[PDB]
RNA sequence: AUAUACCGCCAUCUUCAGCAAACCCUGAUGAAGGCUACAAAGUAAGCGCAAGUACCCACGUAAAGACGUUAGGUCAAGGUGUAGCCC
């Protein structure tokens, strides 16, 4: 039986978001890609560098906003600008959210030599698409 | 409001026959309607012996003497429930009279279930209709046997749910669990028509009397 | 390497092995929270960042990046250790469960009032007692030796209303819920003489279970099988003797007991049936008769036959006890209050 | 036992309210020790106090 | 709630007993009507049984 | 070392349409069972199938294929529990 990125059924007790609910074979069918950049297009270079940068960005944001991330990030690249659009929880105080946003922006900008804008969309709780 | 509700509800219970249902039928009328013809002696159910006048050429004769009193009580109870605005649900799996019973119920402003009785329609009502559904306050079996001659499961379900049941019990029917059994024929069109007419008349009389009494008091 | 790091959820999934080949048929560890005891912005270096882990404004002005002394950081570490220990102790404590008929037996354990009904009906006056818990199995086509919990629960209000229900479920709490909810819809009403005992001696044999219940005076207590004691407490019976013989299957005993108690005939019912007064002779009250129940209808003028010798079948055990020949060492032992 | 677990419950012949709890109200017989769980010493004290 | 033990007593008996015990907070709509005009036979359940020995149906032939 | 502790990704029936929580009922309230359409106690959210989608149609091929079985494979993708070496 297939296991890749599938949330196995339960007694209607586990909420799941759109991304978690939809399985890999739905990519580009019912769900888009979490990262958008020109690396993977035909005849485009540095896909490996973009992939490594994206992996580090995810592992960094998840640890910097512990538990505060409601759903996976969305990475967008335009020229050199890097936009990290995140959906977070309305638990941590706005002062701490702003401090973390500024810290992350500055550190990522100085680490990857490109402007980085971190956009936050706050929700009361993890969005529930269906109960599995 | 307590005095108003008391004089509206308890008052008819002070009278032996508040709706004069006795005028709706006579033993001669039942005999003409053929209420007295039962099934063969072989098809006789053990609990219908007290209501069988005898056997004529291996065919049972339901004692219309007893049927008269039983129908008087059943019609009085039905009229009281209709006056009190309870929900009356007619039931019959006889496909011949399904349409007639449905029309009679729709005309008298009461409910009818002549179709396949899905399981749990009474015991599981709070799930099959919503937690706040209201169950029938009286169930009237124009035919207590299903289409395989076993007792209609609605009889057992109503007994479980504490819903009083008026019911026409033939010689092969089981009258133990029917609250008000009216021993009589249930397979002839004349008998079925007489039963439907009597119950419709009783319900309409009760409702009109209820409205008249409400208006009479509220005018005061 | 950093790129091999995973999340706490995946790590705990891999570690606890909650799922696996063994767990399917039952062929030790438990999860812990490693994020509760943390404040965003606190690290081993003991840095104080304004706006994240220390207040941003002090004296109405922005604070500066600071660092706790070595000893101050050690103090914070000791405080964190103390909080961790307190949480660990709060987990170490255990519930002082009241035990039923035995320390590790479910029988006699109280499950509390049944849940309120869909129509807002409340049964807070009721109490639920577990009488049996079986781990019934049944081979399946693919799942093999499936495991299920069969539960029997008695629900009663101590005022004559009491019923019992069977509960089937894979989860024990699910079975408890099912049984204690299904019981309230199957309530009997048990007539109690003087609201403390049955009206007359009851002899019955439900299936292969014989029940011999003897009416007893006030203060006699419940000298009955433990399940019968529980059911009597639920019903509202305080004084009664009861002996169970033959198969003592708990479900059979419960069903037969409820049948007999429901079928008992009241003094008023007897008076109406026989058209005569019901007279009670109490030894403590001397010859003074007490008219416990009288008929509603016309009292009979017939004095009723004064039989010289009855033909009722006598229980050999009862006759033996009356004659005193019963030497059973176990009979009439001193036992805790019931 | 019940008496030894509450030092304020002093068994004296004047504490009739406490003594009445170890005597059957309906028959006036002092409960045997296993009925209440009282140790033998406190049961003997209770018997003497009730008498 | 009610008492779905249709095989124990009659609907009237069960309803009356629960009301007396206080389980049923309010009497059902039909209770008073029934009490005022009870049927000739209490609708107590009764399991049917076949006549085995010399017992026979006391049904006379109409001649 | 341990796939006989696991995650992770999978083989397998599967070229299957069943799995179903929560209710209700039957069996005297036993394990258990719940089927008759000119219908007789089943109702079922959810998952799967299906549907929808890619390829060239609406076809076909892909994809998908639940719950479980074989303690099926992988400690040698990587991580991880346990145990073990640490000149
Ligand atoms: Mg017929
Ligand atoms: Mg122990
Ligand atoms: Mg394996
Ligand atoms: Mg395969
Ligand atoms: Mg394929
Ligand atoms: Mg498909
Ligand atoms: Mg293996
Ligand atoms: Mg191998």
């Amino acid at each position: 039986k297939n296991r890749a990125a599938r949330v196995r059924v339960s007694k209607g007790d586990k909420p799941v978001t759109y991304e978690e609910a939809h399985a890999p074979h739905y990519i580009a069918h019912r769900k888009g890609w979490l990262s958008l950049h020109t690396g993977n297009l035909d005849g485009e270079d540095h896909a490996a560098e973009r992939t490594v940068e994206d992996v580090f960005l995810r592992k960094f944001m998840w640890g910097t906003f512990p538990g505060c991330l409601a759903d996976q990030l969305v990475l967008k690249r335009r020229g050199n600008q890097l936009e990290i659009c995140a959906v977070v929880l309305r638990q941590l105080s706005p002062h701490k959210y702003y401090f973390l946003v500024g810290y992350s922006e500055t550190l990522l900008s100085y680490f990857y030599k490109c402007p980085v804008r971190l956009h936050l969309q706050t929700v009361p709780s993890k969005v529930v698409y269906k109960y599995l | 409001s307590t005095d108003f509700n008391d004089k509206i509800l308890n008052e008819p219970l002070k009278h032996s026959d508040f709706f004069n249902v006795k005028e709706l039928f006579s033993v001669r009328s039942l005999f003409d309607a053929r209420v007295h013809l039962g099934h063969k002696a072989g098809c006789r159910h053990r609990f219908m012996e007290p209501y069988i006048f005898g056997s004529r050429l291996d065919h049972d004769i339901i004692d219309l003497e007893q049927t008269a009193t039983h129908l008087q009580l059943a019609l009085n109870f039905t009229a009281h429930m209709a006056y009190r605005k309870g929900i009356i649900l007619f039931i019959s799996r006889n496909r011949q009279f399904s349409y007639l019973i449905e029309n009679m119920a729709r005309d008298c402003g009461e409910y009818a279930h002549t179709r396949y009785f899905r399981g749990g329609m009474l015991t599981n009502a709070r799930l099959l209709f919503g937690p706040t559904v209201r169950l029938p306050d009286l169930i009237i079996f124009l035919h207590t046997l299903n289409n395989i001659f076993e007792p209609h499961v609605a009889v057992r379900d109503a007994a479980k749910m504490n819903i009083p049941t008026v019911g026409i019990v033939d010689t092969n029917c089981n009258p133990c669990l029917i609250t008000y059994p009216v021993p009589g024929n249930d397979d002839s069109p004349l008998a079925v028509h007489l039963y439907c007419r009597l119950f419709q008349t009783a319900i309409t009389r009760a409702k009109e009397k209820r409205q008249q009494v409400e208006a009479l008091y509220r005018l005061q | 390497s950093f790129f091999t790091k995973l999340t706490a959820d995946e790590l705990w999934k891999g570690a606890l092995a909650e799922t696996g080949a063994g767990a399917k048929k039952g062929r030790k560890k438990k999860r812990k929270d490693l994020n509760r005891g943390q404040i965003i912005g606190e690290g081993r270096y003991g840095f104080l960042w304004p706006g994240l882990n220390v207040p941003l404004m002090k004296n109405g002005a922005v604070q500066t990046i600071a660092q706790r002394s070595k000893e101050e950081q050690e103090k914070v570490e000791a405080d964190m250790i103390q909080q961790r220990e307190e949480w660990d102790r709060k987990k170490k404590m255990k519930v002082k469960r009241e035990r039923g008929w035995s320390g590790n037996s479910w029988g006699g354990i109280s499950l509390g009032p049944p849940d309120p009904g869909p129509c807002g009906e409340t049964y807070e006056d009721f109490d639920t007692r577990i009488l049996e818990v079986r781990n019934v199995f049944t081979m399946t086509a693919k799942e093999g030796r499936k495991k299920s919990i069969r539960v029997l629960v008695a629900v009663g209000n101590g005022k004559g209303a009491a019923g019992f229900s069977i509960g089937k479920a894979t989860d024990r709490m699910d079975a408890f819920r099912k049984a204690k909810n299904r019981a309230v819809h199957h309530l009997h009403y048990i007539e109690r003489y003087e609201d403390h005992t049955i009206f007359h001696d009851i002899s019955l044999r439900f299936k292969r279970t014989h029940i011999k219940m003897k009416k007893q005076p006030k203060g006699y207590g419940l000298r009955c099988h433990r399940a019968i004691i529980t059911i009597c407490r639920l019903i509202g019976i305080k004084d009664m003797y009861a002996k169970v013989s033959g198969s003592i299957n708990m479900l059979s005993l419960t069903q037969g007991l409820f049948r007999g108690l429901s079928r008992q005939e009241t003094h008023q019912q007897l008076a109406d049936k026989k058209g005569l007064h019901v007279v009670e002779i109490r030894e403590e009250c001397g010859p003074l008769p007490i008219v416990v129940a009288s008929p509603r209808g016309p009292l009979r003028k017939d004095p009723e036959p004064e039989d010289e010798v009855p033909d009722v079948k006598l229980d050999w055990e009862d006759v033996k006890t009356a004659q005193g020949m019963k030497r059973s060492v176990w009979s009439n032992l001193k036992r805790a209050a019931t | 036992c019940p008496i030894c677990r509450d030092h304020k419950l002093h068994v004296d012949f004047r504490n009739v309210k406490l003594l009445e709890q170890f005597v059957c109200a309906h028959t006036g017989i002092i409960f045997y020790a296993p009925y209440t769980g009282v140790c033998v010493k406190q049961h003997k004290r209770l018997t003497q106090a009730i008498q | 709630a009610g008492s779905r033990l249709e095989t124990v007593g009659s609907i009237f008996s069960r309803t009356r007993d629960l009301v007396r015990a206080g389980v049923l907070k309010e009497k059902p709509l039909w209770f008073d009507v029934y009490d005022a005009f009870p049927p000739l036979r209490e609708p107590v359940f009764q399991r049917p049984r076949v006549r085995y020995g010399k017992a026979k149906a006391p049904i006379q032939d109409i001649w």
